[PDB]
């Protein structure tokens, strides 16, 4: 997968104006409710630490067991999510994925592929930088983690069967 | 693929996408107008059945469920109207339109199913 790879960049500039590097974010930090009641001193600190991944089609975010350590927002395109070679979601512009206990868990391996079906473009933040700020800020830790739900958690595999199998299966009993 | 195909156009509708080729045939994917139209987030919309027995209660007719779900196990295109609930509880009758979706080789690989509260206009 791009994750984990120099196909992640930074969005701002280390020396990069901090006003301006938030405004960089504004797809995500004007659009998402998670980031509603931001101090200016909390939006620069995530600002700075947010990065962003471009995928042509075909190309995977993640791949199954692969090591999940962000949360990645959908700011353009569309993508798959497959999991035992059937897609089991669809993501577009809007949806968070990752990990349920981003918070929490240093660490979630993926049960799941995630594939571009068109150019995409991610924002990701690897939930250790996200959680040190969300320590400091705590009031917006409270107010972050109540409207930040995610369209899909990499970290459980769904439970399910192929109608054909169950055919199969019933055929043989 | 036929998935990304489907998601254009909204035109204005309110679907949702089923897998066809996964027992109880799961949403993989809904649109705004749907989750405006059900109450329902879609984040909790995902993986559902396409069926929409998670929308089913007390008043939901069992013999047009009966047939909503004998569509899909026939691969059929079927229009009903059902009673189901929204979010908030409200028992609302719906039109829904289920429509068998085939790829490139003709095999079926979705379901689209597309919803609209009958007292709408």
């Amino acid at each position: 997968g791009a994750m984990g790879t120099e196909k992640v960049l930074q969005i701002c500039p280390k020396d990069m104006r901090a006003d301006i590097c938030v405004h960089l974010n504004r797809k995500v930090f004007k659009e998402h409710p998670a980031f509603r009641l931001a101090s200016d001193g909390c939006l620069r600190a995530l600002a700075m630490e947010f990065q962003t991944v471009h995928c042509a089609p075909g190309d995977l975010i993640y791949h199954a067991g692969e090591s999940v350590d962000s949360l990645c927002f959908v700011v353009s395109g569309s993508l798959e999510v497959i999991q035992d070679d059937e897609v089991v979601a669809i993501l577009g512009k809007g949806d968070v994925f990752g990990d349920v206990f981003w918070k929490e868990a240093t660490l979630a391996q993926s049960c799941a592929n995630v594939r571009a079906l068109t150019y995409c473009d991610l924002h990701v933040i690897k939930r250790d930088a996200l959680q040190k700020v969300l320590e400091f800020y705590t009031a917006f830790s409270h107010s972050f983690s109540r409207n930040l739900i995610l369209t899909y958690n990499l970290r459980k595999r769904i439970v399910f069967r192929k109608i054909s199998d169950v055919k199969r299966e019933e055929e043989e009993r | 693929t036929f998935l990304e195909n489907i998601v254009r156009r909204s035109n204005d509708t309110n679907f949702v996408l089923g897998n066809a080729q996964i027992v109880d045939w799961p949403i993989v994917y809904s649109n705004d107008g749907f989750c405006k139209l059900s109450g329902y987030h879609r984040a909790e919309v995902m993986q559902k059945s396409s069926a929409c027995s998670f929308m089913y209660g007390e008043l939901t007719d069992k013999d047009t469920v009966e047939k909503v779900r004998q569509t899909f196990e026939n691969y059929e295109m079927n229009s009903f109207e059902i009673l189901m609930y929204k979010k908030n509880r409200t028992p609302v009758w719906f039109f829904v339109k289920i429509a068998p979706i085939r790829n490139e080789q003709d095999k079926v690989v979705l379901f689209l199913c597309t919803f609209s509260d009958i007292t709408a206009f």
